[PDB]
């Protein structure tokens, strides 16, 4: 009846190992199985294979038999999945669910990335200046890891017509951009600066967006 | 609120 | 492994309107199904198990029937909090597996993209990269096809694109597109191009610049 709980997000290198845990609550732990479930944008959702924590009965996923290890402790209520030998292609978010009841998922990141600050660059209007009504700035927030990042324009004040691109990877660090639209006033007599912050590498850096000379 | 006929064969 | 085909794929949907959702089994399941929906950045939330059992705290509108082969979900007045990617599953026999997925949007009139085109940054530039970044913001639909050309020809390589989900007041989708190469190459070229097809068009919408200054 309750609930299935995750352990927290993983970030480890090449060839290592990872245990992920999911803790049952408010049930009879021994009554039901327990499986565990892949998602990645590339292949969608799969199934790796479950546990009966009664009987201690396992069954796997041919794929992923020789990689995943299901164990299960009574005494704990806790189910467990060990990874080996991993890969960027086991970068997903792990899932244990009842069939009926879904836990909330980790995040395993398999990486080299050293943790590294982000650069921001400023993108101005192209020169000629655009007589419309309206102006998009834009702020370009290149090779950081990991994610996550914070951006915000004019330190916050500054939320209506902003769009915020999910980061993505390019070359084994991540990759951010925004954009703002003011009407043609606004800017540039009034500044428009965007702010990012990277809580990883203690970063906060500040941009102006000058116009081009 | 279900009852292993969540298909329990494990 | 038993193979399920989830249909339709995507839906242009109204908020208030009656929704139908499928699954066909590749052979027949006992009715060991379950329907579940994922928000976007959101763990699954199953609706309905044993193809026609709500879960407590699921309205009900939700409703699942079939037996067999053949699986349905209605939505019988869809809600602004309905809106996901909905999924079946099959729980007769291992593996188990699942649908592809049906993605909901809001319907709205049709938008063409706003576009932006801009040059490297001067910061950039004195770092050795060369970063060229077009906005195509605020369509519908989401359907869109980017291509980069520099000096009249076409560059596959370097470029990122990155999509927002549909915006919650204004129904509309917007993507970032950065081509990506060193200071020399792009202090070798002169005219960068970002050309957007889109439904709203015959003729691509085109935005450029020349490093010379245009």
């Amino acid at each position: 009846q309750d609930q299935l709980q995750q352990s927290g997000a993983e970030l480890v290198r090449p060839g290592a190992s990872v245990k992920l845990s999911c803790k049952a609550l408010g049930y009879i732990f021994t009554d039901y199985e327990i499986h565990w479930v892949k998602q990645t944008p590339v292949h969608g959702l799969e199934w790796i294979g479950g546990i009966h924590p009664g009987s201690s009965g396992t069954a796997y996923n041919q794929k992923f038999k020789g990689k995943a290890t299901l164990t299960a402790d009574k005494s704990s209520t806790t189910a467990f999945m060990e990874l080996s030998s991993l890969t960027s292609e086991d970068s997903a978010v792990y899932y244990c669910t009842r069939k009926d009841y879904w836990g909330q998922g980790t995040l395993v990141t398999v990486s080299a990335a050293k943790t590294t600050a982000p650069s921001v660059y400023p993108l101005v209007p192209v020169c000629g200046g655009t007589t419309g009504s309206s102006v998009t700035l834009g702020c370009l927030v290149k090779g950081y890891f990991p994610e996550p990042v914070t951006l915000t324009w004019n330190s916050g004040s500054l939320s209506s017509g902003v769009h915020t691109f999910p980061a993505l990877l390019q070359s084994g660090l991540y990759t951010l951009s925004s954009s703002v639209t003011v009407t043609s006033n606004t800017w540039p007599s009034q500044t428009i600066t965007c702010n990012v912050a990277h809580p990883a590498s203690s970063t906060k850096v500040d941009k102006k967006i000058e116009p081009r000379v | 609120g279900a009852t292993p006929q969540d298909l329990n064969t494990l | 492994d038993i193979k399920m085909t989830q249909s339709p794929s995507s839906m242009y949907t109204s908020l208030g309107e009656r929704v139908t959702i499928t699954c066909k089994a590749s052979q027949d399941i006992n009715s060991f199904l379950t329907w579940f929906l994922q928000k976007p950045g959101k763990s699954p939330k199953t609706l309905i198990y044993r193809a026609n059992r709500l879960m407590i705290g699921v309205p009900s509108r939700f409703s699942g029937s079939g037996s067999g082969q053949t699986y349905s979900l209605t939505i019988s007045s869809l809600e602004y909090e309905d809106m996901g990617i909905y999924y079946c599953l099959q729980y007769d026999d291992f593996p188990l597996t699942f649908g592809a997925g049906t993605k909901l949007d809001l319907k709205r009139a049709d938008a063409a993209p706003t576009v932006s085109i801009f040059p490297p940054s001067s910061e950039q530039l004195t770092s050795g990269g060369a970063s060229v970044v077009c906005f195509l913001n605020n369509f519908y639909p989401k359907e869109i096809n980017v291509k980069w050309k520099i000096d009249g020809s076409e560059r596959q390589n370097g470029v990122l694109d990155s999509w927002t989900e549909q915006d919650s007041k204004d129904s509309t989708y917007s993507m970032s597109s950065t081509l990506t190469l060193t200071k020399d190459e792009y202090e070798r070229h002169n005219s960068y191009t970002c050309e957007a097809t889109h439904k709203t068009s015959t003729s691509p919408i085109v935005k450029s610049f020349n490093r010379n200054e245009c």
